[PDB]
């Protein structure tokens, strides 16, 4: 029915005019919804026809936004869970020493029960996340965070009626974002602190540790985080403090920094220079970019739902994932 | 209430002289793309659900330039329908045309076919319904102006006005333009009722986007000689009120002239009508995609890009066009299918589709239409505009301010 | 010091108001923050700190340049007419920080135009000069495009003046009646006065919440009177 | 005159230096014609407090014109000596500026050299003379010791500064703008990266100064300062004191500006006057620091603050830094008008003078 | 240095004591003679402890000519330790602890007492076999150093060579 192409065409140009789901959790939601949508009111048989679709469609709502990612995990993580259903049914160096045009019957269902299964898993990753604060945080400790990220908050709420510590939150200089964060902290009493970015390393010395939350984790454990968390892992590199990324599973993508220029998102220089300063705009030239990229080298831990692991394990955790013919989609 | 909206996709008035002989004002190329595209997606932005477009002036051209645009889609959520007769004159004829149709019911936006602007309409046209509910069939009309300072390029002499408003609640009580004065004047009516919260603005960017209501089309039928809308605002407040909105973090501006065009076309490329930008490719084509490099350097498909020549800032790369080797282009748009030669200068430069320049020219400030093209050893100056499939000689040197177009009488000829 | 008072009187400035003279507001104005020393122009007949009286056997501005041998630094005009709650540390800040030249002090027929942070004077004019309309020049709306326009304002005849004023005043014998030829000029003459500087501004200060009622009238008079009691219940 | 009451609560890191609002001044509680403090200093303390000179270089001019014509303005008693009377009378101006707002290094070494020179009269000259003396001395220290200076080290950056350089500045310093401006009359062709944070955003002024010249500028904020580096050629850093151990004292947004350009192996470099050498010793900003006005950090995002009352919130607090401290290790170079020093040879001119 | 200032202050203190002469113990009751919270260990667990502390204050037998130091054996591993965490190194000592001299010698620079105090003489027989040493002092580099607090003003070691001039000849170097 049209009905499921008017849901498409409207979920493109939401993404592609201005941010659609606030959260990170709302965003997978709803990429995992519209997936399931356009499995069950279409016409496939095939395995390679279906993979074929959505990967078009995939395709068309990726270039609606190259940053936002979270969608391209989605669709490469339906993409895995076909790949396995049918394999189920139909039937490196140690495997080195397929066509999809068979129709069965029962795949359209399990397809639907898989992801609802994965549904409910990206609705339980919060608590199973949170559930892990008091294995890490201790009584009488500092920590330094930046931005908004549901997760990290979470995180240290989770811990505070139980420990208590002092909280530095920087604030983000184009979006002003912490402010919300410090707020619902002070909200439940964990004595919380704002300040700018431009202090970040004179106050980081007497900090104890530092949990933050990451957009994206790309394939050697690098992320795209919002812009001042690379200064933040280099202050946190030059005192030896450990740097702690609380991100769910569905924010981890197939890619190496391979691209160039087009990482970060630049948005209009209002926020950082106003129009209302004068002729001046004509020649100064303003940029500002909302992310940036933190190397793998500059973090030590990464707090997910199955439990802490290093950065050097991320790509186990890739492979793990999503299928390697459907890192380009 | 649906919303709803007027395109008047011809601006009563000829200030590009030349070009707009051959093609008309709202489809010429801004940034690779017509500026009606830019108005109509401000529009389906803005959450518009229906547009009437009247067109006059070389309609024939606008019409199939819109059936072929991605808003007549059946799968476009704002439904347009194009409205021709060879009539209208005026703003007020167009007014008086929908008055006599039906067409709108309530309120209605009314915006110019060259207007480009990123700002969202809600929060004013929640305030203006708020207020005509409380005043029935008070508050009749709402102009929005986007606040900037007296020495912005954008603000050019022809446009410029200054207001006298209320500061207690937005409210206009004198309005007028600066073009052409040096001290200006204001009635003693406004210290009439009040007299407290009273203000002048000189720091406002009028974006032509108003808030209109149907009782506005009624005037116009009442009042015969309303030829525009300031026409139809200052009778209105010599004598019903109108009102404003101003906005701060978003950004508006209308093309009237080509001072107006060049400063609209710096502001796109710098990203300052994000999300409008080339790298987004907001219509939906597949010869205007491009890629957004570092210094703001776009890029499009088959560049062919020699080697020794510098980007230095803010460009724009058509598909298909060529550059030659040893080149320095800097805050200069070029068009799809352009071919250039060696040594070749461009500063501030506009190349529309199908242009051809000659290897050692050195082109400065100017705008270079379709099908154009300049020979060796030719030396342009700021303003020198070329129309539409002219040819400048070699060894030439242009004045400053230097007009050519085929047409004998217009400026200039080949 | 710094600043030197003068209080003009030019019975009128003897009515009781609250049962205490006129003239003992503005010395309260002054008194109780420094002020040791006080310059009063009053009539022959008037007559009773440390008062500084001479008489007069005419306007504000002749009262000031026949007191300009008397005068040696920056000057605090009152009036006899003077009952206010105000502290004079709110005009003097104005006065002492931008290093202004002229400072006014007023409380919500005269047209008056302050700028965005609301202390700027711009623009100053009354209803008679004016013929019709209210011109306004286009070089201040560049510099300021954003004026206020004031009118049910009272002027409280209180201004923060710097010495080359007075000595202007002295070389020019055709402004009187400062509050109505010399503030006007002063404003439109910040966009000669320019040969005794050795730029000019001038500032206001708006309280909103007070009792700054200048004495001119009967009902004014009544006024004054009637509201005195709280304000003495406190001073004294 | 009465204590400068504090305002808001503290940072509990950051509980042992003053935190005061700019709204509420110290004047209020004084007479308008001032009597036991001077009118010119109580105008300057105004003006420290409202903002109105914000700079090292212009505190210390502001403070030593302030301080001539207090000398101009006072007359010794009798039955006393002026060199130990002057120093008496000016400890309290000096107090009271310190409780409108903290004294700067430069104008801590002002303060000393005044105290020095007021001592070194002797008791038979006479006061004119000596308050002439006293006047012509400020004048010719403040000729050697800023403009002079400040033209020696322009002089010196000069020749580092070349064509095609990317140079990337922070903050508001007037003898970096000289610097460049006067490289890009002298024939340079370069172009400059200016990097702001807020919630000062005095950047914006050098911008402005360095687009009046005729500079090809550009402007970002100081979280992206990561992304512009990697095109950027040379960092050049105003600095308002030179601690004894090398460490730079400057605006809070100076250490991590050089810890990132290290990262970025790009050079940087110190400007800095003899005069603004301190003596003292800090390893960091958290001993010794200042606390300006916590309602600064309030911020129209959208159409709400987040902000708008923080002191609601018994457990939030509001920090706002002003200075920091840079370790040796992360600056390549110092200028001054000596002669370009490495960093760890502070204390050898300190020796000198 | 350290009760000096905690008749103003309130700090945490924590002491490691010395493996073959267990001197800190004397240390840290005299410090908690005077209510400053003092704490003991062992130099195991200096890095294991090491990620808490803010500062580091420690006394030297000598300084050498290029600002390296001759300490108690354990102040290479603190050093080493500040080093990783990027944690400043304060050294307090007077200015007769300054000797004009280079690490110029080998072997004689640390002091080597019997080996009683690390290995008894109680052992049996392996005491034969086993070759124990115990040095006394270690010498610390003065990279590791971040400033030296004097009776003259802190300095840093970048600048002990001037203060060596200052001092001594450089023909009495020899002695």
């Amino acid at each position: 029915g049209s009905e499921l192409s008017e849901r498409i065409e409207s979920f493109v140009e939401t993404l592609k005019r201005g941010g659609g789901p606030r959260s990170s959790e709302e965003m997978a939601r709803e990429t995992l919804g519209l997936l399931r949508q356009i499995i069950t009111d279409h016409r496939w048989s095939n395995a390679g026809e279906l993979m074929e679709l959505i990967r078009r469609e995939g395709r068309r709502m990726t270039a609606a936004q190259p940053s936002e990612t979270t969608v391209g995990n989605m669709v490469r993580r339906v993409l895995k869970i076909i790949r396995e259903e049918y394999g189920r049914l139909h039937g490196s160096l140690h495997k080195l020493l397929e066509d999809f045009s068979f129709h069965y019957a029962q795949l359209q269902s399990n397809i639907i029960e898989a992801i609802n299964e994965l549904l409910v898993e990206l609705e339980g990753t919060m608590e199973n996340i949170a559930a892990q604060a008091l294995e890490h945080i201790d009584s009488n400790e500092v920590i330094m965070t930046i931005g908004f990220s549901r997760t990290v908050e979470a995180f240290l709420k989770e811990a505070a009626r139980k420990r208590k510590f002092h909280v530095i939150v920087a604030e983000c200089a184009p979006f002003c974002q912490g402010h919300e964060m410090a707020v619902n902290l002070s909200k439940a009493g964990i004595e919380t602190t704002v300040m700018t970015d431009a202090a970040i390393f004179a106050v980081m010395s007497r900090v104890n540790k530092v949990i933050i939350g990451t957009k994206t984790i790309l394939a050697n454990g690098a992320l795209r985080a919002v812009t001042g968390t690379h200064t933040l892992a280099l202050a946190a590199k030059h005192h030896s403090t450990p740097l702690i990324v609380c991100a769910p599973m569905f924010k981890l993508s197939p890619q190496f920094p391979n691209e160039e220029d087009s990482f970060h998102k630049f948005v209009a220089p209002e926020e950082v220079l106003p129009f209302t300063e004068g002729d001046i705009l004509e020649k100064v030239s303003v940029h500002c970019p909302v992310f940036d990229y933190v190397p793998p080298e500059l973090i030590t831990l990464f707090i997910s739902n199955i439990g802490g692991n290093a950065p050097s394990y991320i790509y186990r955790l890739m492979s793990e994932l999503y299928h390697p013919d459907d890192h380009v989609l | 209430p649906p919303l709803q909206a007027v395109l008047v996709a011809d601006s009563f008035d000829r200030r590009f002289f030349p070009i707009s002989k051959d093609q008309p004002r709202v489809l010429l190329p801004l940034a690779n793309v017509a500026l009606i595209d830019y108005t109509l997606e401000f529009l389906t932005a803005t959450g518009v659900q229906e547009t009437f477009v009247f067109c006059c002036w070389k309609a024939a051209q606008i019409k199939e330039h819109l059936l072929k645009s991605k808003w007549c889609r059946p799968t476009s959520l704002n439904v347009v329908r194009i409205i021709t007769s060879e009539l209208y004159r005026s703003l007020g004829d167009v007014l008086r045309d929908v008055d006599a149709k039906a067409l709108v019911r309530s309120d209605f936006l009314l915006v110019y076919g060259d207007v480009i602007s990123n700002i969202n309409i809600t929060r004013a046209l929640e305030e203006h319904r708020l207020r005509r509910k409380l005043e029935k069939n008070v508050s009749v009309m709402t102009m929005i102006f986007k606040e900037s300072s007296p020495s912005h390029p954008t603000r050019c002499h022809e446009d410029n006005v200054v207001v006298a408003v209320d500061s207690t609640t937005n409210r206009v009580l004198h309005f007028q333009k600066t073009q052409g004065l040096r001290r200006f004047a204001f009635p003693l009516s406004l210290f009439q009722g009040s007299s407290d919260g009273v203000e002048v603005r000189y720091d406002l960017l009028d974006c032509h986007i108003s808030i209109c209501s149907p009782q506005v089309a009624q005037l116009f039928t009442d009042n015969f000689d309303y030829q525009t809308r300031d026409d139809f605002v200052r009778g209105l407040l010599v004598n019903n009120q109108i009102h404003m909105h101003v906005t701060a973090k978003e950004y508006g501006a209308r093309v009237s002239n080509l001072h107006m065009y060049s400063a609209v076309c710096a502001d796109v490329i710098r990203r300052w009508v994000y999300p409008l930008t080339p790298e987004a490719n907001f219509t939906d084509s597949t010869t205007q995609s491009c890629t957004h490099s570092r210094h703001n350097i776009y890029r499009g498909p088959e560049v062919s890009l020699g080697h020794g020549s510098i980007l230095e800032e803010n460009v724009l790369l058509g598909s298909g066009t060529v550059i030659g080797s040893n080149c320095f282009i800097t805050n200069s748009v070029i068009g799809p299918g352009c071919h250039i030669g060696d040594n070749v200068v461009l500063d501030q430069t506009y190349l529309w589709q199908g242009v051809r320049v000659a290897a050692g020219a050195q082109i400065h400030q100017s705008l270079l239409c379709d099908n154009a093209e300049v020979k060796e050893r030719v030396t342009l100056k700021p303003r020198s505009v070329l129309t539409s499939q002219v040819v400048v000689g070699p060894n030439i040197t242009l004045p400053e301010g230097s007009v050519i177009s085929l047409h004998p009488p217009d400026a200039e000829e080949d | 010091m710094e600043f030197q008072a003068v209080v003009m009187a030019v019975p009128k400035p003897l009515l009781p108001v609250g049962n205490k003279p006129l003239i003992w507001y503005p010395l309260n104005l002054l008194e109780r923050v420094g002020f040791e020393e006080v310059i009063v122009v009053t009539t022959r007949d008037v007559q009773k700190m440390k008062p500084d009286i001479v008489c007069i056997p005419m306007g504000t501005a002749d009262s000031l340049r026949y007191i300009y041998p008397k005068l040696k630094t920056d000057v605090l005009v009152l009036s006899c007419d003077l009952i206010t709650d105000v502290a004079l540390h709110e005009v003097v800040d104005l006065f002492r920080a931008y290093d202004a030249s002229l400072a006014m002090l007023m409380r919500k027929r005269d047209f008056i135009g302050v700028d965005s942070t609301g202390k700027r004077l711009l623009f100053m004019a009354n209803e008679a000069d004016l013929d019709e309309e209210l011109v306004i020049k286009g070089s201040i709306l560049q510099k300021h495009p954003r004026i206020r326009f004031h009118t049910g304002l009272v002027d409280a005849h209180l201004y923060c003046l710097k010495k080359y004023i007075v000595d202007f005043l002295m070389e020019n014998g055709s402004i009187t009646s400062i509050r109505s030829e010399l503030i006007p000029y002063l404003v439109r003459k910040q966009f000669d006065i320019y040969s005794f500087i050795k730029q000019v501004r001038c500032y206001v200060h708006i309280m909103k919440e007070g009792l700054c009622s200048r004495v001119s009238t009967l009902g004014l008079y009544m006024e004054a009177n009637r509201q005195v009691p709280k304000l003495l219940s406190a001073l004294c | 005159v009465p204590t400068r009451k504090d305002y808001g609560s503290k940072v509990s890191l950051f509980s042992h230096l003053p935190q005061y609002s700019r709204q509420n001044s110290l004047t209020q509680f004084m007479s308008i014609p001032s009597s036991v403090i001077h009118p010119a200093m109580v105008r300057l303390g105004l003006q420290y407090s409202q903002g109105l000179v914000s700079g090292s270089n212009a505190r210390c001019i502001a403070l030593l014109r302030a301080l001539q014509q207090v000398i101009q303005d006072y007359t010794t008693p009798p039955n006393e000596e002026l060199s130990r009377d002057l120093v008496n009378k000016l400890k309290p101006y000096m107090s009271f500026l310190t409780q409108c707002r903290p004294l700067s290094a430069s104008m801590h070494n002002a303060i000393k050299f005044l105290n020095k020179e007021i001592t070194s009269v002797g008791s038979s000259k006479r006061e004119e003379e000596a308050k002439s003396e006293l006047r012509a001395a400020i004048d010719r220290y403040v000729q050697e010791k800023i403009v002079l200076a400040a033209q020696a080290i322009s002089r010196f950056a000069y020749q580092k500064i070349s064509n095609g350089d990317v140079i990337l500045v922070y903050g508001c310093s007037s003898l970096v703008s000289r610097i460049l401006q006067e490289a890009w009359t002298e024939g340079r062709r370069f172009r400059v990266v200016v990097v702001d944070s807020r919630p000062w955003l005095e950047g914006r002024h050098t911008l402005r100064s360095l687009v009046h010249a005729g500079v090809p500028a550009s402007y970002l904020l100081i979280p992206a300062a990561s992304y512009v580096l990697p095109e950027v050629s040379k960092v050049l850093l105003g600095a308002h004191a030179l601690l004894a151990n090398g460490s730079v004292m400057s605006r809070v947004g100076t250490a991590q500006l050089a810890l990132v350009a290290r990262a970025h192996n790009v050079p940087v470099l110190v400007c800095c006057e003899t005069y603004k050498f301190c003596e003292r010793v800090q390893t960091d900003a958290f001993v010794s620091n200042e606390l300006d006005d916590p309602d600064d950090l309030q911020c129209k995002r959208g159409e709400h603050v987040a902000l708008a009352n923080w002191q609601n919130h018994a457990s939030l607090r509001l920090l706002n830094l002003v200075y920091d401290v840079t370790p040796p290790e992360l600056v390549d170079l110092v200028i001054t008008e000596l002669g370009m020093i490495p960093c760890s040879s502070v204390p050898v001119v300190l020796r000198v003078k």
